[PDB]
RNA sequence: CUUCUUCACGCGAAAGCUUGGAGGUUACAGUCUCAGGGGGGAGUACGUUCGCAAGAGUGAAACUUAAAGAAAUUGACGGA
RNA sequence: AGAAACACGGGAGCGGUUCCUCCUCACUUUCACGCAUGUCAUGCAUGCGAGGGGGCGUCCGUGAAUUUUACUGUGACCAAAAAAGUGCGACCAAAGCAGUCUGCCGACUUGAAUUACAAAGCAUGGGAUAACGAAGCAUCACACCGUUUCG
RNA sequence: GAUCUGGUUGAUUCUGCCAGUAGUCAUAUGCUUGUUUCAAGGACUUAGCCAUGCAUGCCUCAGAAUCACUGCAUUGCAGGAAUCUGCGCAUGGCUCAUUACAUCAGACGUAAUCUGCCGCCAAAAUUUUGCGGUCUCCGCAUUACUGGAUAACUUGGCGAAACGCCAAGCUAAUACAUGAACCAAUCGGACGCUCUCUUUUUCUAUGUCGCGGCUUGUGUUUACGCACUUGUCGUGGCGAUGAGACGUCCAGCGAAUGAAUGAAAUUAGAACCAACGCCUCCACCCGGGGGCAGUAACACUCAGACGUGUUGACUCAAUUCAUUCCGUGCGAAAGCCGAGCCUUUUUGCUCGGCGUCUACUGACGAACAACUGCCCUAUCAGCCAGUGAUGGCCGUGUAGUGGACUGCCAUGGCGUUGACGGGAGCGGGGGAUUAGGGUUCGAUUCCGGAGAGGGAGCCUGAGAAAUAGCUACCACUUCUACG
RNA sequence: UUUUCGCUUCCUUUUUUUGGUUGCGCACCUACAAAUUGCCAACUCAGAACUGCUUACGGCGGGGAAUCCAACUGUAUAAUU
């Protein structure tokens, strides 16, 4: 196994570092798991002392959380678009904390549409409806400004988000929609490697 | 910065999702923006620079994310070749009981520095321990001390 | 620069010891520094580093041994 | 090394003062389902009442808050392994915690006490130490009390 | 005991070293032993090898007939062969092989974690089931309730052996399973197609008014009817007087992700406009005009609340919404002793003390970390950066921190107070001896550490690389009718 | 802005010199971001994947350790050396 030691590396006089005893099992780790997009096989592993940690192979849906809208809907993780590190990484769709995905958007659409009443392209739950549906909108019209762009993502139902958990550790990835300046930037960045 | 975000990528922070409601006029064209700076641990208060400043930095605890608690050592800054992490030297006299003398001894210490600071080797500094921050680091620089808030500003009023 | 008269106790085993000696110190203590630490083996060794080249620089243990030394004293002696 | 500023919570305080009809022994609009004091045992009675205002010089807690602050030695204390080495005549020595009991079908009563280059913390102190004063010029060529200001 | 003395000369005074001398209660050994009291005792050399022999288990009253056996005349508590049940077994004992800022110590950090055992506790979703029927769904029900195999045993059997072994057949467990409740908390969210002022008294409580319609072009089985809301008008209002209520619908109780929540810092004058809030003519009410809450008010019980967790120190806890989950939904389908009352007693029905039993804390402990401090040695000095060297970036990855590690990036880092290398033993407590100053030891009985056939590796468990555990390798070894 | 930037107007000195003044110009990014971006462009090296299996075209220096000998490169017996 693999020891999590600083001690085996150079003592920074360059100084040799040596062995006393053990490779200590308590500091023994596991080699990189990290799921690959698709249908789970996730393993609770009986971790240090006991306890489970979730050991993800492949994963498929998320709860994309609308940071700016505070309700989160469960949806496809439709895809990875960027892995900060690596083109291989994206390509392999091995999902990590902060991995930048692409979402379904329909729920979220619906959600807006439910909540405020309003959509972009579709109408499923609109027609269900004075009014107390008169309200949903009254609220919205008291004040929202959504991103335009986000809407557009929703039309194509393919919407960018960042993961808020450590899949390789937790086996799970949900995330919140990528945003703003960062998003602009990442749009820029997205476009700036053709 | 770099017209926001200097590095390759932003960071998240434990406090950056946005209170997009308050539209405070720019007071004296300020406003000035909330930040995450804090009461700083087991006593003191951060620089205005944290709060007003706009760098970022994770290895910082100050505006950021690490935590200092335990010995707080004081030191002479001794290396800053390395980025946003410093190394301070502690000379000290090591007393020999039998000879009743002291001999000069020292030990060097890497301590991470929060980006809002700016010291040079020599500078006297007060660093604090923390959960490892780096292989070499378990300390984070906490204040770069100086004398009379200005170190000799009136008796220096130079020539022409 | 003295010489050195001559004086100092002092210091010293003496021999001897000045400018401000080897003085003013086991009544042991101004600083800094080098060196030294029985004797012999060896200052040598393929030990090692300067050095054109001598050889310098640096520098042993094995082995060995009961002294080696010093000044004075008297004596003896002298191809004095 | 506190102190000067501000600020905020407990301030007839926690302590303290000072003027006043403070002089009047009911404080509430209610909730205040209490208290003290008794009896009848909660039946009955009494009461909760200088309240308050002015003034504070001024206290306490604390704060986000404004400004401005060396070391070491010594001092003292603060913080701890089995010890031979420091404790009660164990017969007694090498030991002990015991033992004091016929006087005890029961009492008394145990068991002192103890120290290191280095530990930081704290008190002083100044003797000595580093930090700086380096280097003089912005000081004419530290910036200041600090008023009035209705400008 | 803070002395030495003995030894260089022809003497002499000398520098000066050897010899002795005192200990070591340190090892060996020689010699020599009255008692007897008080005694360490195969480290050392080879952590050499080992027959041998022997060195983890146990139950109460409080989980399990099994007809073996035993018990007793018999019962028969019991017992129990003989197990399935649990904990522990990973303190020991032994050693120093190992080791050198590593580790031992002081002295610390663990807001960088993980923690069986324990104290110190705390709990709300349900269907069960049954019945009945029937849809296998509903209905009903005082609901009382539950599920499945497998030890030991029997047989047959296998085999040279072994820790060699099958095979069937047989029944219980707090092991395995469902986990079973139909009973009740204050508590959210979402929809409405829904209904539109709750309870009383003289004098009295609140939480009261529900309160839209027409209608352009346009739209209903091709001649009725709503609506849109353009337009128009209703309680203002050119399109909803909602608030209240009545229903529906999603757990509101662990965890997870997301989001938000985290002090007691000037005087704003006061004014406008928008808000509530309050009072004002009456009338039981509804209604019904007024005026105000800022230069002004005195009454129908009638003008400005019940809310600042936890450290100096949290991105801490702790709560809500949203979204979400292969540990909790302990919440009782199991086991004592004790007792009640029914019942005879038993069934039933009671009461009482214990069992199986989850989350959070605490201990407890373990992991993880610095400052300080350690031994030899420069004809040991530079060391140090394939990547990990120093750092910087995202993620990994771990119990968590961290180059621990990837991936990217910077170019570092250390050393003459000596780094690096090389030397020597584990390291402390301590030990030993010196007036004093000091020397020297520390195998071993103090601790802490270390270690464990050699060598690596793993599974499990709260927990070990765990050595009277495995697994494979090295080196060695046993047994074989030698598979 | 006590100097040799220049000139105009004006003031001052005698001055229609200077000096001051004014307008403009002369020196001075103090105009300054980034250079965003536009375009086109290159095969080198490198990297990584994917992939599978081959002493295979071609062309491709043996090496070590010593002794003798000559420093070396050079030179040569056409036509044995």
């Amino acid at each position: 196994g693999i020891v999590r030691s600083r001690l085996h590396k150079r003592k920074i006089t360059g100084g040799k570092t040596k062995i006393h005893r053990k490779r200590m099992k308590a500091e023994l780790g596991r080699l990189p798991a990290n799921t690959k997009l698709g249908p789970r096989r996730v393993s609770p592993v009986r971790a240090r002392g006991g306890n489970f940690k979730l050991r993800g192979l492949r994963l498929d849906t998320g709860n994309f959380a609308w940071g700016t809208e505070a309700s989160a809907q469960r949806a496809r993780i439709l895809d990875v678009v960027y892995n900060a590190t690596s083109n291989e990484l994206v390509r392999t769709k091995t999902l990590v904390k902060n991995c930048i995905v692409v979402v379904d958007a329909a729920p979220f659409r619906l959600w807006y549409a439910k909540h405020y009443g309003i959509d972009l392209g579709a109408s499923k739950s609109k027609k269900a409806t004075s009014s107390k549906l008169k309200r949903k909108w009254e609220y919205r019209r008291k004040h929202h400004k959504i991103e335009k762009a986000l809407a557009d993502q929703l039309r194509e139902g393919r919407l960018l988000a960042r993961i808020t958990s450590r899949p390789g550790q937790t086996g799970r990835a949900d995330g919140a929609l990528l945003e703003g300046a960062e998003l602009q930037f990442y749009l820029k960045k997205l476009d700036k490697k053709k | 910065d770099l017209t926001v975000q200097h590095e390759k990528a932003y960071q998240r922070q434990t406090a950056v999702n946005e209170n997009i409601r308050t539209a405070s006029k720019k007071h004296v064209n300020r406003s000035g923006h909330i930040r995450y700076s804090k009461k700083i641990g087991l006593g003191f208060a951060t620089p205005k620079a944290a709060i007003n400043g706009k760098y970022i930095d994770r290895k910082c605890p100050f505006t950021s994310n690490v935590s200092i608690r335990g010995r707080i050592l004081r030191g002479v800054v001794h290396s800053t070749k390395m980025r946003r992490s410093i190394v301070i030297r502690r000379n000290y006299l090591h007393f020999i009981r039998k000879y009743q003398r002291y001999q000069k001894r020292h030990r060097n210490i890497t301590v991470h520095c929060s980006p809002c600071f700016d010291p040079k080797p020599g500078d006297e500094v007060v660093v604090g321990q923390c959960r490892p921050l780096s292989k070499t680091i378990r300390y984070n620089v906490l204040q770069v001390v100086s004398k009379s808030a200005a170190d000799k500003m009136g008796k220096k009023f130079s020539k022409n």
